């Protein structure tokens, strides 16, 4: 019984799964000496 | 009279306490670095003096610029040099760290590290013996024995 | 007079490279611009790239364009990520420089440079 | 009231140690920093072993303090259920620390 | 009865006032939740310690611990929203109305 | 983007929100080589514009040829359904 108010609700997936819609990066400072560009996961 | 008498005491007594607990920075750059931890030998011995070893940059009350301080890592030295609580200290290691040293017409050095930030005692050597810069730190320690902080603030 | 190419065959393909680059320039300026606090709006580092984009653009050798464009690249990249400082970025805007003189009659007062 | 007395001048203490460290320097005239990390601009990454060992340091302690009324518990008359029941839960515990081991809990952070 | 009684109530009244009409994320809830933890807690306490009835003291801490499990459970439900839509947010849950 | 009288008019606003224009020399089937007399860059930007206000992917072997207004709402015409 559509309205106004209603008029936007999408049927849902069939499959009832809902669409999924990275990795740390680090910049070490040269604070010998090495200015290291990490990248971690964890 | 009372008050300057009062103030040059305490001035004397904040100046033993600055002096005698000096916290360094050092800078890991080059020979003279390799210089400073043979100075952190057991036979030199800076502990014994109040100075303690590798300290973090953020509580140190001295910086010592040991190595050659090129292009790359003038606004790194300058950015340390601002993170560290007032009062600050330099003291500059070697040749390079001096005047540039052997590297002065180099394309990619800084004709010293006076150019980035303020220098009080100048250390010669290429590098400087161990005990050179012992001298200097102690050079220093009498440089910080004379300041007048409190004097002038009641005298201004 | 035959030479082995780079990465574009003509003119053409390089002036196509030219307007890539300048994209991927115009696009990021902006995040720049907020990502180092800069002091400049962005309408002034838009100004600053097309000033170099037009400085650099009288040569017709697909080459040295070619060169350029990996040149220009290899920028982009430095800024894409944080490689760069401040001082890095601000060193294209010539502002602690004195301006020197340009007419004949100031730089007869300064000295002896022509 | 002693003890409030003590926690008190404990933490009035602490106070004046925290004025004296934060309000005292402000007297210097040093300077003013402008002062224009790795972290360059990504959002915080959800690292969820760690929140998955502080939700079982949650339970261990939770079933610790139901384990924790022994000394009180050892004058019982009926020592015997009370030396079931202390085993078994303790073996309840062995039983919830070999499913943490065998679920791949212990991997990754060990 | 005491008045303090009915300052424990007063105070549950306010986690439940504070319980229903949110709007911040699902950490807000659960503080809530966790305060009628705490109100309940005192009150059980409170009246036992007063009655004198001296095996009801498994009332209070029991009272905690299981809840105190499903209260954990709560916190990996918020992390499965951190884990979908980066922020626990309730205006992004209206997926299940349509 | 549902007729191309819409589509047009705000083509023409986001033109004219171009401060280097000069909306008194402007038409609706000027060149932005000789008649507006624009660098290629400027005309770049043009594209880009178009590009970050309608919010797709413009490529950059058929933005060589798009010159004028007309030809811009025939190019974003076709490649959509209208
Ligand atoms: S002054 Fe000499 S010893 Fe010291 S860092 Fe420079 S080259 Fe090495």
């Amino acid at each position: 019984y559509p309205t106004k108010e209603t008029a936007h609700w999408k049927p849902p997936p069939w499959n009832d799964v809902d669409p999924p819609k990275s990795n740390l990066t680090l910049n070490f400072g040269p604070q010998g000496v090495l200015r290291l560009v990490m990248e971690l996961s964890g | 009279s009372r008050g300057e008498y009062v103030v040059a005491k305490l001035d004397d007594l904040i100046n033993w306490a600055r002096r005698s607990s000096l916290w360094p920075m050092t800078f890991g750059l080059a020979c003279c670095a390799v210089e400073m931890m043979h100075m952190a030998a057991p036979r030199y011995d800076m502990d014994r003096f109040g100075v303690v070893f590798r300290a973090s940059p953020r509580q140190s009350d001295v910086m010592i610029v040991a190595g050659t301080l090129t292009n790359k890592m003038a606004p790194a030295l300058r950015k340390v040099y601002d993170q560290m609580p007032e009062p600050r200290y330099v003291v500059s290691m070697g040749s390079c760290a001096n005047g540039g040293g052997y590297y002065h017409y180099s394309y990619s050095v800084v004709r010293g590290c006076d150019r980035i930030v303020p220098v009080d005692i100048y250390v010669p050597g290429c590098p400087p013996t161990a005990e050179a810069l012992l001298y200097g730190i102690l050079q220093l320690q009498k440089k910080i024995k004379r300041e007048k902080r409190l004097r002038i603030w009641y005298r201004r | 007079t035959s030479v082995k190419p780079i990465f574009s065959r003509d003119m053409n393909e390089a002036k196509r490279r030219v307007r890539e680059l300048y994209r991927a320039w115009y696009r990021e300026v902006p995040n720049t611009v907020h990502l180092f606090q800069l002091d400049i709006s962005v309408k002034q580092g838009r100004d600053k790239v097309r000033e170099m984009f037009k400085k650099n653009a009288h040569v017709t050798d697909p080459r040295v364009v070619d060169l350029l464009v990996i040149k220009g690249k290899m920028e982009l990249e430095e800024t894409i990520n944080v490689w760069k400082q401040r001082t890095h970025v601000m060193r294209f805007f010539h502002e602690t420089e004195a301006p020197r003189p340009k007419d004949f009659l100031s730089k007869f007062y300064v000295g002896h440079d022509p | 009231m002693n003890l409030m007395i003590t926690l008190l001048t404990n933490f009035t203490l602490a106070t004046l140690l925290v004025t004296i460290a934060f309000w005292l320097p402000q007297l210097n005239v040093y300077s003013e920093k402008t002062s224009p990390d790795p972290m360059g601009s990504a959002r915080l990454p959800f690292s969820m072993k760690f929140f998955l060992v502080a939700i079982t340091f949650l339970l261990f302690d939770l079933e610790i303090a139901l384990l924790l009324p022994l000394p009180w518990a050892s004058q019982t008359t009926n020592l015997n259920t009370m030396l079931t029941m202390a085993l078994l839960l303790i073996f309840l515990l062995a039983v919830s620390l070999a499913y943490e081991w065998t679920q791949k809990g212990l991997e990754w952070t060990e | 009865m005491s008045l303090v009684y009915m300052n424990i109530m007063m105070a549950f009244t306010v986690s439940l006032t504070g319980l229903l009409m949110y709007r911040s994320h699902l950490m807000s809830s659960l503080l809530c939740l966790e305060g009628m933890m705490l109100s309940l807690f005192i009150l059980a306490t409170l009246m036992i310690l007063n009655s004198h009835f001296t095996l009801a003291s498994m009332m209070p801490i029991i009272l905690l611990v299981f809840a105190a499990c499903e209260a954990a459970l709560g916190l990996s439900l918020l992390v499965m929203v951190s884990n979908t839509y980066g922020t626990d947010y309730v205006q992004n849950l209206n997926l299940l109305q349509c | 983007p549902l007729t191309l009288e819409g589509i047009k008019d705000r083509v023409l606003y986001v033109l004219k929100l171009y401060d280097k224009i000069d909306p008194e020399k402007l038409s609706v089937n000027s060149h932005f080589m000789k008649d507006l007399g624009l660098d290629s860059l400027d005309q770049v930007e043009i594209i880009m514009a178009m590009e970050d206000e309608f919010g797709f992917e413009i490529p950059d072997i058929d933005a060589e040829k798009l010159m004028c207004p007309q030809e811009i709402v025939d190019y974003i015409a076709d490649k959509k359904d209208v």
